[PDB]
Formats: C-alpha cells, structure tokens, sequence
RNA sequence: GGCUAAUCCCCCAUGUGGACCCGCCCCUUGGGGUGUGUCCAAAGGGCUUUGCCCGCUUCCGGAUGGGCCCGCGUCCCAUCAGCUAGUUGGUGGGGUAAUGGCCCACCAAGGCGACGACGGGUAGCCGGUCUGAGAGGAUGGCCGGCCACAGGGGCACUGAGACACGGGCCCCACUCCUACGGGAGGCAGCAGUUAGGAAUCUUCCGCAAUGGGCGCAAGCCUGACGGAGCGACGCCGCUUGGAGGAAGAAGCCCUUCGGGGUGUAAACUCCUGAACCCGGGACGAAACCCCCGACGAGGGGACUGACGGUACCGGGGUAAUAGCGCCGGCCAACUCCGUGCCAGCAGCCGCGGUAAUACGGAGGGCGCGAGCGUUACCCGGAUUCACUGGGCGUAAAGGGCGUGUAGGCGGCCUGGGGCGUCCCAUGUGAAAGACCACGGCUCAACCGUGGGGGAGCGUGGGAUACGCUCAGGCUAGACG
C-alpha cells in the first residue's frame, strides 16, 4: 500500500526540489492539503493547485527556489531547505503545549495537528494546545 | 533495528568484568609470601624482575610485584596487596605495598617517595 | 472512584465466576509507541447471566474468594466471537514451542 | 493521643524549635501532621514566636492535647486568650 | 596556607607586570625591570609555541595570583559565579572585588593586597562599625569598610592614608580620608577595574 | 537480673484461666441448647438458648470477649435454633425469639 | 493447709441506650429507621466535705493510629517452557475487629503461562543521592517514611493493641552453674571486649532543654535526647607574616669560563601581633508549681544550666609548622652527573643495549597545599546498546528459500462516539533535600523564614486534526 501517505508527500517533494523541479504531483487529501496550506502561507512553497490527472484527483505544488548561484556550480539556494517527518505509523509522537520544539532558532518551523486543527508550532503556541508532531521545516 | 524490535527484544546494558579479585572490592588485601623469586619479562625488554607469590586473606594464591630498588623479603613475609599490574611481565596482576607489615621501604630514595614507602630525611 | 473495566467473556468454566480478558494501550516510557496489553480478571457472576463472548464492564468489589476480586456490572455488547477464537487461538498456540 | 509539641530544628548550639500537631508515639523529630508555628527560644531575630491562632484553635477544639512548654508559647501567642 | 614566598618570580612568569607589593612595584625594580624573563635556569630560552591549554591556565593562574587567593577558594567563587544569572565572566570580577581584603587595599588603606589582608586578619578593620577579621568577608554595597578606631594611630595606616590625600579612588567605591571610612557603592564593571586578563579564557579554562 | 514487672506475666496467667472456662462454658451450652432444638424440645432449648445468649453477652462485659464476637456468637446460635426448629416446632417458649 | 482487703472476681435490679433472631420502611453488597420478644451496665478514691476535683459505666460522634482489598509501577538468566490437588471456583460451616479456600466438610474441573508462567541467581523498598548538556546510567551510609528480623525453627497467652528485642512455651546449637537429679543465658539498646578485616570512636557529662511513661501535684524513670571526647573521615573559615631590602652575599647548579641561575629570596631595617597570660562572662529558662481571680481568661511571684568559667568582650603579648605529586607525548614544567636491555620505570603509546628532557640523585621548574599521592568502586568521555543517537555489498552483521500463526503496520470521502491524544479546573505530589529570596551565627560551612517549580495518578468540564472504533459510500492498492 502507501504506509505513510504523508512522509511519501514531504518526500516527493524533497526529490522533487532537488533535482529542482518547477512543480510536482502529489494524490490528493483533505488533510495533506492542510498541511501544503500551512506550508504555503508560511512561505516555502510557491503555493499549489488542485488538478486531475487520468481520472484522478491530485494536487499540483509548485515550488520555489532562491536565484542564481555564482562561481561553478551555479545550481540556486533551495528555499525548502530540509523537511522531515516526525511522528511516524506506528511511531507515533504527541507534544504538550509545553512540549512543542521550536524551530532552528525559530528560523524554521513545526507542525503539529491538534484539536485546533493543523497549525505551527508559533500558532498552537499562541493558541495554547499539543499535538501529534508532524514535521520538522526549515 | 525498529522500534517494535525495540519493544520487543530492546537494547542490552553490558557489563564489565574485574581487573583483579583483591576481592571484597577490597582496596588492598594482607597476604603471605608463599615464595620470592625473580622472573624474566616479556616482549622487547629484558629484566630481572622482583615478585612474590603470595597467599590472601581473599583465599586466592596470586603473584605481586615488589617494586623499587632493594627489597628484603622472603619466605614468609606478610605484606599488603594493592594491585595495579605490570604489563611487561605476564600473571602479575597487583603491585605490593612497600612499607607496610613486613615489607621495607626503599631506603635512600631521595626523589619520590609516598610510592616506595620512605620517610622523609632530614639535613642541615 | 471504585474502578471499572472492560471486557470479553473467555471462560464458562466456573459457576459465578466468568473470566474477563482486559485490554489497555500506553505509550513505551521508553521507546515512546503504544504498547496494547493485557490482562485476565476472574469475576462474579452470581446467578450466570453472562455467557461467553460477551463484552462487559466489570468492577472492583470487596473480596469473593483467591483469584476472585471483581464483580461483573453490566453488559456492554452481545458476541464479540472473534476476541474470543482469537485469545483460544493463541492459547492454542502454546502447543508449539515446547521440548 | 493528638499533642501539639516542638520538633527541633536548627544546628548544634543552634537550635531553632517548629510547632507542631502530631500523635504522642511518634518520633520526636519525625513526620507530623501540621506545622503551625516556629519558635526560637535564644530569641535571635525580631520575630521568634510565629503561631497564627486560628489553627492551633482547632486542633485544640478537636482533642489535641498541647505539652505545656508549647501551651505557653501558645498561649503567648493568646490562642487562649478569651475575650 | 595560601601562596607565602617569593612573589616577584609570578610578576615574572605570568611575563606581565602583577603589583603584589604594592610601592616599589612601580620603582624601577618590579623586576621586570630588566628582568623581564620567567625565572630559573631556562628562563632565558627562546620559548615554544604554547598550548591551547597553556594558554588558558597560564591565563587562570594570572587572575588568581593577581587576587591572592586559594585555588579551592577561586573555584568555589568561580562555580558560585557561574549558577548567578548573568554573563559569568563579568559577575566573577564582582565577586573578586567584593572579598574584603580587596576593598581595603582598593581603598587604599593598604600598600597592596597581601597587606591588607594582614590589614584585615588583625582586626584593624571594621564594617559598618563592627570589627571583623576575616578577608573572605563579601562587603555588600551600601557597606562602609572604615579603619579600627583604637588603630587609627597606627604608623601604617597614617603613612598610607595621609598620603592618599587627594589621590583619587575606584569609581564604584567613595573615601573620607578623615574617618579612615569609606562606602562601597556599587560593583565594577570589567572596566572599571584594568585588568590583564581576558576572563572568557578563564571560563574557557574551567569548561574542561 | 530479677525485671520485676515479669509480675504481669504471673497475673496472665489467673487472666488466661478465667477467661478459657468463660468461653468453654458458653461453647457447652450453645451446643446443648441447639442439640435440644433438632430434638425438636423447643421449650427446653429456648431456654437454654437464652441462658447461654445472657452469658455471652455477660462475658463481652470483660476482656474476654468483647466487640462483636458477642453479636456473632448471638447470631449464629440464635439462628441455627430457630432454623432447627422447623422439623415442625411451634415455638413454645419464645423467650429469646422475635414472634 | 489456714485467715484477709480493694478501682480484684461474681449475683440481683435500673435500660438512657446498645446487642441478637424475625417483619415491614427508606437505602443499595453487612447503609440507615422501626416494632415484637430475648440478652447487657457500673468503682471507688481526695479534699478547701453537702459540692467540687481525679476516676467508673452504657451509647452516639470527633480525632489520631491501623487492618484488609484493588489499578498501575517495581533486577538478571529462556543453556529455566511449561506449571498447578487447597490447585481454581461453588454450596455449608469454623474462625476473625473485617473480606477471602485463611482453614474445613461435601460438589464442579478448573486457575496460570512466550503480554515469560515454573525454576535458578541476586536484592529490603522509597523521599533522595552521584554522575550526565540532556536522555540515561549508577546508588539507597547519615536524616524522614514503609517493611522485616531480635542466636536458628515452631507456638500461643495476656491485652485497645504482640503472635512481643531486655515477656511466656517446645525443639536445636552454643555458654555457664550443678549434690549429675536438674537448672541459667540471648548487646542487630549505649559504652566496652574479643574474633574477623585494608578499616571504623569514650565502659565520658547531664536530665538544664526537647520529647516519652506513670503521677491530682510534688516528683520518679528516660545510654530517646542535649552535650563532651577520640579520627585531616569529609565540608568550611583561618595561620606559618606585612612594608622595605642589592644591579643584585656566601653556599649550590649550569657554563660557549665572559657569565647565567635559585633571587627580593636570605641577611638586615621598621610595623603588626597566631600562640599564650590577665580580667569580665552569656543566650539557650520559663513554664509545671505558688498567689489574686473561678483550679478558666487574665495578672503577680518563685525555682531550675550538663555543655561552662566554654562562647563572646576588654587589657597584655612573642615573627610564630610545609608538605606531597609531577616536568617524553596525551599534559603545566629541563639541564648536569650516575647508570649501560643492567638496575629500574611503565595508565597507554612505550623508555634503558654508553652522550637517557622517559631509570637514579642533583640544581631548576609546573601543579596543588594541611594536605598531596595511591589503590578500590560508581557515572563521564563511550553517539562503544545509538529513544534522543549506530550499523549489515568487501570492515562485525540479511536468516539457505518458501508458506503463514501470534504480533506490528494500514488508500479516498462522510457521519456517530470520544478510548489514545490535546486543554481547563480541582485533589494528591508530607518533611527534609534541590532552586530562588531575605535573614541568623564577625564570614563561611552550618541554620531559619518565605517563595517558586514539578512529572505522575484521582475527579469534574471541554476540543476532535491525527490514531482507534462503529455506520455508510468510493475505486488509484489487492483479487477476480
Ligand atoms: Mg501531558
Ligand atoms: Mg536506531
Ligand atoms: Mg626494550
Ligand atoms: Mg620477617
Ligand atoms: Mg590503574
Ligand atoms: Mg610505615
Ligand atoms: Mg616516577
Ligand atoms: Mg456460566
Ligand atoms: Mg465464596
Ligand atoms: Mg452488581
Ligand atoms: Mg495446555
Ligand atoms: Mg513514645
Ligand atoms: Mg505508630
Ligand atoms: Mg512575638
Ligand atoms: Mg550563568
Ligand atoms: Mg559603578
Ligand atoms: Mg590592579
Ligand atoms: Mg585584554
Ligand atoms: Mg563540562
Ligand atoms: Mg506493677
Ligand atoms: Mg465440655
Ligand atoms: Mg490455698
Ligand atoms: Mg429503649
Ligand atoms: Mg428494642
Ligand atoms: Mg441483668
Ligand atoms: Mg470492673
Ligand atoms: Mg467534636
Ligand atoms: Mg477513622
Ligand atoms: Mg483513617
Ligand atoms: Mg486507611
Ligand atoms: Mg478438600
Ligand atoms: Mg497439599
Ligand atoms: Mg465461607
Ligand atoms: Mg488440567
Ligand atoms: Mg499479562
Ligand atoms: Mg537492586
Ligand atoms: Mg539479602
Ligand atoms: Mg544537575
Ligand atoms: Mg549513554
Ligand atoms: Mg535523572
Ligand atoms: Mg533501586
Ligand atoms: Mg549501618
Ligand atoms: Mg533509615
Ligand atoms: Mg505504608
Ligand atoms: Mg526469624
Ligand atoms: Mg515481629
Ligand atoms: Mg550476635
Ligand atoms: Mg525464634
Ligand atoms: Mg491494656
Ligand atoms: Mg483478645
Ligand atoms: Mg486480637
Ligand atoms: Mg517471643
Ligand atoms: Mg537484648
Ligand atoms: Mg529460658
Ligand atoms: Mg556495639
Ligand atoms: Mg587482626
Ligand atoms: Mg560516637
Ligand atoms: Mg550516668
Ligand atoms: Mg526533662
Ligand atoms: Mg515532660
Ligand atoms: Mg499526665
Ligand atoms: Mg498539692
Ligand atoms: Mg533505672
Ligand atoms: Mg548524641
Ligand atoms: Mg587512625
Ligand atoms: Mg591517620
Ligand atoms: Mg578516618
Ligand atoms: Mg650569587
Ligand atoms: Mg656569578
Ligand atoms: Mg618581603
Ligand atoms: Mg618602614
Ligand atoms: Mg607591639
Ligand atoms: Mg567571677
Ligand atoms: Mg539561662
Ligand atoms: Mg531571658
Ligand atoms: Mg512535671
Ligand atoms: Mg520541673
Ligand atoms: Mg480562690
Ligand atoms: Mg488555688
Ligand atoms: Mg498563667
Ligand atoms: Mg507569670
Ligand atoms: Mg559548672
Ligand atoms: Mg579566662
Ligand atoms: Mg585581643
Ligand atoms: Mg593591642
Ligand atoms: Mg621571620
Ligand atoms: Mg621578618
Ligand atoms: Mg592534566
Ligand atoms: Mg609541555
Ligand atoms: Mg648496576
Ligand atoms: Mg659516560
Ligand atoms: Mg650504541
Ligand atoms: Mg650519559
Ligand atoms: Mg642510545
Ligand atoms: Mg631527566
Ligand atoms: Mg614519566
Ligand atoms: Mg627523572
Ligand atoms: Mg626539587
Ligand atoms: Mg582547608
Ligand atoms: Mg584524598
Ligand atoms: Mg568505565
Ligand atoms: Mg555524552
Ligand atoms: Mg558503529
Ligand atoms: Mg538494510
Ligand atoms: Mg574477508
Ligand atoms: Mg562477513
Ligand atoms: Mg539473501
Ligand atoms: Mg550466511
Ligand atoms: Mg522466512
Ligand atoms: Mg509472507
Ligand atoms: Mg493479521
Ligand atoms: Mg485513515
Ligand atoms: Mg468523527
Ligand atoms: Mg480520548
Ligand atoms: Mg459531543
Ligand atoms: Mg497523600
Ligand atoms: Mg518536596
Ligand atoms: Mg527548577
Ligand atoms: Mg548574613
Ligand atoms: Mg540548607
Ligand atoms: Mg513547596
Ligand atoms: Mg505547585
Ligand atoms: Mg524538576
Ligand atoms: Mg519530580
Ligand atoms: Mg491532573
Ligand atoms: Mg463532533
Ligand atoms: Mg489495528
Ligand atoms: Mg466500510
Ligand atoms: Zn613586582
């Protein structure tokens, strides 16, 4: 099957960013859009689309990268500089509210999905609530 | 490994094994020599070396080194045991105390001296 | 708060007395997952109302003999038949691993 | 039977006195049951007598039974004092 | 029995100037007057590059000499500094200064800071009037460190004293050179005082 | 050597004897008495009853007994009586026992 | 064998009440209420002696201390894989303050275990301590809590309470008395002895304080306890001096024989004044008691200090112990003799076989200092058991391959519930300790007062994204 839905997301993005592609397909959810809708407001992906390919729901990200490098290897600064899951099928990990890790010096973030919904580690902060840690950004 | 390995199986916490049974965790142990005698040592060096068997309160019969330059030792000479071994000879896991119960200190040490035992001198 | 549990009847083999398989999840102090384990509860059952594969709720209760210190409460659900070939199939099992 | 008394408390030389609901059997210096007060009989700093009343009051009211070096102390403190 | 011998041998290694006696340390003797060499036999070698350890106890040793102080003491007040909120270095300086004996040299009431410590020990020294003997002591600011009314007559301290008159005084410390008294105001800053050490290294010294 | 409130000692002893032919004569009785009731002889063992029912509670007055080693041994007593005193009993004195 | 008193033992009455069987009321496991029968009380003593005090008796509460029971947690070995006959349950009964196979009689044939039963080994648990960035590891001396034991094993008695360390009984071992019949002990209370060991203290003072027993009180008892002694065992404070003093003495070391070094170090000069002597001298102690009032509240009065003529205060006063480890690299600190694979060092690399910064002594130096080394044991480094935080093509490491059991894991959409999860309130999280703050001993160690933090579990309330689960639906996986 696909044992993580999830992980296999942030992944085909990862390869998807480095080998710096200008967009990707990822099958389409409810809750991985949430969580590309975080990531987009927050600044690391261009933003991203619902499409169709052969009959089937998927969701287009787009994807953004810094300009050009000089020197040799001109190849651009990635914006998604690293992104990794956290809580993981049959790992699982839940934070409290004074649990909740905080991103390389706050440079980056977390995101947690909680009763308040998928939200940063910044905003379940504020809005005072733990959850189940999903991934590492930055 | 995973983690329901973990669960199930999970890490082994391992343990080390004595240098030495002085035993009872004993800091140092009385003994008896049993017999005194000289042995040649191991790989690049040569020596005389100076050691005595000897028997412990501990029970065990074990070989220990008189360290220093004379000694005065012999056939039933009772000593003290501290242990710390000699890596160039080979069954010599303790070093005697000298200076205690029947064994000397070295006299005319001058330089260092709590190690071999001897008290300090005095001048004008 | 006099506790309460839950459970699936395994055992007719007793006069008022069933066995009750408990089940409970909590996350490894260590290794940090959910661990699902479990536990079995001889319990009263003064006049043999439960029968087997039965779900009940069970309860702490002053004393009725050795091995017996809950009395059964109510009942929660009616042949939940699969708990109960699936604890007799592991029981079964034993018979493997042996001399 | 329920007492209040004095557990010692300071250093050798030092001594520094807590008061103190408990029953009779105990320890002198083990587990009690409330601290309601602290008293410094050498008298070192302004305040050597803390015993707040309201609480010796009850213990009193229930079948506590005070030794008579802390009733004074106590009733220094006027837990007794009547009107 | 904290360090009692020969001082101007550690003016000599620590290879900059230590005033651990005070007058003369400015004449032309301190001996790093024309000797400025560390001492011994092979004090006039051509010397090695010095270890990153070396460095940093080298370091140490100059700040602890300065002061005239026990190891154990020096640590003790060190680790003291550290659990204090506040940047560690600096507080550390604080607490130096604040032992007594180092105020009364730094009030001048003393030639140098062994002599104060003397100065202290034989009770000539009273805080906020009553005498006490025991250089450790930590003054608080708001404290007056003055001299001992029965030893105000002391050859010493009138030698020393009247002849502070004008000279000015450590900018977190105030002086009345009638009363032999003087207020200890506030805490120095790493500026305030001068000294020849860069303490990070110190603290660098002991995260090891 | 000689610790001279041993004497406690030597006072349990005249205690201990007491107390046994207390109980014993107590135990004597009940039985008699409920002996008397499978005879069916409801006037002579209600009357029995009762006096042993008098001496228990007599004997909790003291050390002896005491608590409710009284009631129990009332109760108990009292009861096998009257539930011996249907082979057919018609209880005759009903003294000790609640019409 | 014989007299004899009582708060000792009985018998009769009174029945506020309580106890027990039976019936009903409410209530929900044996909780209350009530009626009928039955059964159950008691002890005097003192005075300021006709009314007060210390006692007795039955009931109902409080309080404190406990029993018992449940969830959860709680070391190594699977080269320990099966275990079980009071075993597991049931009816009746014994017993007990009380549940229960705690025991007993008769029925049923069960209970338990790879979610590690049974066996073996080891160990008193905990508050806390040590170490660590943390996570972890390791530990449970002192102080508090809980348990167990009292030469080894059984047993009960008395009692509110024990199956009782200085109570009882029997067996056993040991010691001592013995008229050989038979008897007596029990320091794992404080001291002390002996033995064992590398090793662990005075047969001290005191009942002043605190605390406990009895006593109306006076008081008595208190090796609990307050104190003193001995050990650098630890921690903390302090001393063996401060300022001057040479272009830099002798001695000693090095020398390229010019000079370099110890070294302002000494000598010497001038201040100060540890030790010690004199004087004065505590706090810790104010109640019990006694007097007025009313034996209350309140007020007045009296006694009492082991530590101790100690702490501290004032006067006088002497320049007044320093040692131990290191100097080849890890690592701060170098030269000359001596020695010649010897004697020796050695934590590890390794040194020594005639120019040894590595052995041994010297001068010099580095580090600490009333201490400094050593051996032993824990944690660290060691991310070398890897949760944080490792690996498996050749380095150690993918099972020879397959089928599936237990087990772990689980696509897309909707609704229910709300177990996991998250939040809020609340209860618990004793004191000690740790953290912070002020404060008390001249400082500190040590000590007080206050404040803060807290995982975890109980309870009530809330959220529903993810996990579960139940209901529905879909087809991208799977199968046909
Ligand atoms: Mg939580
Ligand atoms: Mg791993
Ligand atoms: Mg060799
Ligand atoms: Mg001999
Ligand atoms: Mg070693
Ligand atoms: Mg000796
Ligand atoms: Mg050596
Ligand atoms: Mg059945
Ligand atoms: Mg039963
Ligand atoms: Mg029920
Ligand atoms: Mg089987
Ligand atoms: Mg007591
Ligand atoms: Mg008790
Ligand atoms: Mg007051
Ligand atoms: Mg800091
Ligand atoms: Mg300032
Ligand atoms: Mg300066
Ligand atoms: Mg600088
Ligand atoms: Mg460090
Ligand atoms: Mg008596
Ligand atoms: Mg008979
Ligand atoms: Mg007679
Ligand atoms: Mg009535
Ligand atoms: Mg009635
Ligand atoms: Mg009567
Ligand atoms: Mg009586
Ligand atoms: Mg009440
Ligand atoms: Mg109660
Ligand atoms: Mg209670
Ligand atoms: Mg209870
Ligand atoms: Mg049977
Ligand atoms: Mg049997
Ligand atoms: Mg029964
Ligand atoms: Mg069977
Ligand atoms: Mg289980
Ligand atoms: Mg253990
Ligand atoms: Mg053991
Ligand atoms: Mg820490
Ligand atoms: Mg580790
Ligand atoms: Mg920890
Ligand atoms: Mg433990
Ligand atoms: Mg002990
Ligand atoms: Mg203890
Ligand atoms: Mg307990
Ligand atoms: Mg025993
Ligand atoms: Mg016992
Ligand atoms: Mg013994
Ligand atoms: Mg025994
Ligand atoms: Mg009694
Ligand atoms: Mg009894
Ligand atoms: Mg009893
Ligand atoms: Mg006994
Ligand atoms: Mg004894
Ligand atoms: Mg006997
Ligand atoms: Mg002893
Ligand atoms: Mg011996
Ligand atoms: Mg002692
Ligand atoms: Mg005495
Ligand atoms: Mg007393
Ligand atoms: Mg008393
Ligand atoms: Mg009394
Ligand atoms: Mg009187
Ligand atoms: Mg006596
Ligand atoms: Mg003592
Ligand atoms: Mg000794
Ligand atoms: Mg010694
Ligand atoms: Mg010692
Ligand atoms: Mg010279
Ligand atoms: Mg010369
Ligand atoms: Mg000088
Ligand atoms: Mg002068
Ligand atoms: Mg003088
Ligand atoms: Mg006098
Ligand atoms: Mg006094
Ligand atoms: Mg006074
Ligand atoms: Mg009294
Ligand atoms: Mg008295
Ligand atoms: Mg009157
Ligand atoms: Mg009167
Ligand atoms: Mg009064
Ligand atoms: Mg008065
Ligand atoms: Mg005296
Ligand atoms: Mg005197
Ligand atoms: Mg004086
Ligand atoms: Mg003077
Ligand atoms: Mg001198
Ligand atoms: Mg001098
Ligand atoms: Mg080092
Ligand atoms: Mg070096
Ligand atoms: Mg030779
Ligand atoms: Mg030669
Ligand atoms: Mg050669
Ligand atoms: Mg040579
Ligand atoms: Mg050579
Ligand atoms: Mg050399
Ligand atoms: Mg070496
Ligand atoms: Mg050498
Ligand atoms: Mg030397
Ligand atoms: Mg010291
Ligand atoms: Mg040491
Ligand atoms: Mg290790
Ligand atoms: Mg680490
Ligand atoms: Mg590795
Ligand atoms: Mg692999
Ligand atoms: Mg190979
Ligand atoms: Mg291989
Ligand atoms: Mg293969
Ligand atoms: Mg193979
Ligand atoms: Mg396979
Ligand atoms: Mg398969
Ligand atoms: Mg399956
Ligand atoms: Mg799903
Ligand atoms: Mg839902
Ligand atoms: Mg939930
Ligand atoms: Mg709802
Ligand atoms: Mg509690
Ligand atoms: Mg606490
Ligand atoms: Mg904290
Ligand atoms: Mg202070
Ligand atoms: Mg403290
Ligand atoms: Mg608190
Ligand atoms: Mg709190
Ligand atoms: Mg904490
Ligand atoms: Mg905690
Ligand atoms: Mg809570
Ligand atoms: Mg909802
Ligand atoms: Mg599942
Ligand atoms: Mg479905
Ligand atoms: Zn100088």
């Amino acid at each position: 099957m696909l044992t993580d839905p999830i992980a296999d997301m942030l992944t085909r993005i990862r390869n998807a960013t480095r080998v710096y592609k200008e967009s990707t397909d990822v099958p389409a959810s409810r809750f991985k859009e949430e969580i590309l809708r975080i990531l987009a407001r927050e600044g690391f992906i261009k933003g991203y689309e619902r499409v169709d390919v052969d009959g089937k729901p998927y969701l287009r990200v787009y994807l953004k990268y810094g300009p050009r490098r000089q020197g040799p290897d001109p190849r651009p600064e990635q914006v998604i500089h690293h992104i990794r899951r956290i809580s993981k099928p049959g790992r699982r990990v839940y934070v409290g509210v004074k649990e909740i890790p905080r991103v390389r010096r706050g440079l980056g973030i977390a995101i947690l999905s909680t009763s308040k919904g998928v939200l940063t580690d910044r905003e379940a902060r504020k809005l005072g609530v733990g959850g189940e840690l999903i991934c590492e950004v930055w | 490994p995973t983690i329901n390995q973990l669960v199930r199986k999970g890490r082994e916490k391992v343990r080390k094994k004595s240098k030495v049974p002085a035993l009872k965790g004993a800091p140092f142990r009385r003994g008896v020599c049993t017999v005194v005698r000289t042995v040649t040592p191991k790989k690049p060096n040569s020596a005389l070396r100076k050691v005595a068997k000897v028997r412990l309160t501990s029970g065990y019969e074990v070989t220990a080194y008189i360290p220093g330059e004379g000694h005065n030792l012999q056939e039933h000479s009772v000593v003290l045991i501290r242990g710390g071994r000699v890596k160039d000879l080979l069954g010599v896991r303790y070093h005697i105390v000298r200076g205690v119960y029947d064994a000397a200190g070295v006299k005319d040490r001058k330089k260092s001296r709590s190690k071999y035992g001897t008290k300090k001198p005095k001048e004008a | 708060p006099k506790k309460v549990l839950t459970g699936v009847v395994v055992s007719d083999k007793m006069q008022k007395t069933v066995t009750v398989l408990v089940e409970r999840q909590f996350p490894h102090p260590l290794y940090g997952k959910v661990i699902k384990r479990s536990k079995k509860y001889l319990a009263h059952d003064p006049e043999e109302k439960y029968k087997l594969g039965d779900v009940v709720e069970i309860i702490e209760s002053r004393p009725i003999s050795k091995r017996k210190r809950f009395r059964v409460l109510r009942l929660v659900e009616s042949g939940r038949m699969d708990l109960v070939e699936k604890y007799l199939i592991r029981r079964q099992n034993y018979e493997s691993l042996s001399k | 039977m329920v007492k209040i008394r004095l557990a010692r408390f300071g250093s050798k030389h030092n001594p520094h006195y807590r008061i103190v609901v408990t029953d009779a059997r105990r320890k002198r210096d083990g587990k009690y049951i409330e601290k309601i007060g602290y008293y410094d009989p050498r008298k070192t700093t302004p305040d050597w007598l803390k015993v707040d009343v309201e609480r010796a009051r009850y213990w009193l009211s229930v079948g506590a039974q005070p030794t008579d070096t802390a009733r004074r102390l106590l009733r220094q403190a006027g837990v007794f004092r009547q009107e | 029995g904290r360090y009692i011998g020969p001082v101007c041998r550690l003016c000599r290694r620590e290879g900059v100037k230590l005033y651990l006696k005070g007058e003369r340390c400015y004449s032309p003797k301190c001996a790093m007057e024309r000797r400025p060499y560390p001492p011994g036999q092979h004090g006039q070698k051509r010397a090695r590059r010095p270890s990153d350890y070396a460095v940093r106890l080298r370091e140490k040793q100059k700040l602890r000499r300065i002061y005239g102080i026990s190891e154990r003491q020096f640590r003790n007040l060190f680790e003291e500094a550290s659990k204090k909120k506040g940047v560690t270095g600096s507080v550390f300086l604080g607490l130096l200064e604040s032992r007594l004996d180092n105020v009364v040299y730094r009030l001048g009431f003393a030639v140098s800071r062994r002599q104060a410590r003397q100065l202290v020990r034989h009770g000539h020294i009273t805080v906020n009037g009553r005498r006490v003997d025991l250089p450790s002591y930590r003054v608080r600011p708001g404290d007056e460190i003055a001299v001992a009314e029965k030893s105000r007559n002391l050859e010493l301290i009138r030698q020393n004293l009247e002849a502070m008159k004008g000279r000015k005084v450590g900018p977190w410390l105030s002086l009345d050179v009638e009363g032999m008294k003087g207020k200890f105001l506030r805490l120095p800053d790493r500026e305030d005082l001068a000294l020849p050490v860069n303490e990070q290294l110190v603290i660098e010294f002991y995260s090891r | 050597r000689n610790l001279s409130a041993l004497k406690r000692h030597r006072q349990s002893l005249k205690r201990r004897l007491r107390n046994k032919a207390k109980k014993s004569a107590i135990k004597t009785l009940s039985k008699k008495a409920i002996q008397l009731a499978q005879e069916g002889k409801a006037e002579e063992a209600l009357k029995i009853m009762r006096k042993a029912e008098s001496l228990i509670d007599k004997a909790a007055k003291g050390s002896t007994l005491h608590k409710n080693a009284a009631a129990r041994r009332k109760s108990r007593l009292m009861r096998k009586v009257r539930q011996l005193l249907e082979a057919a009993g018609a209880p005759l004195i009903g003294g000790g026992l609640s019409a």
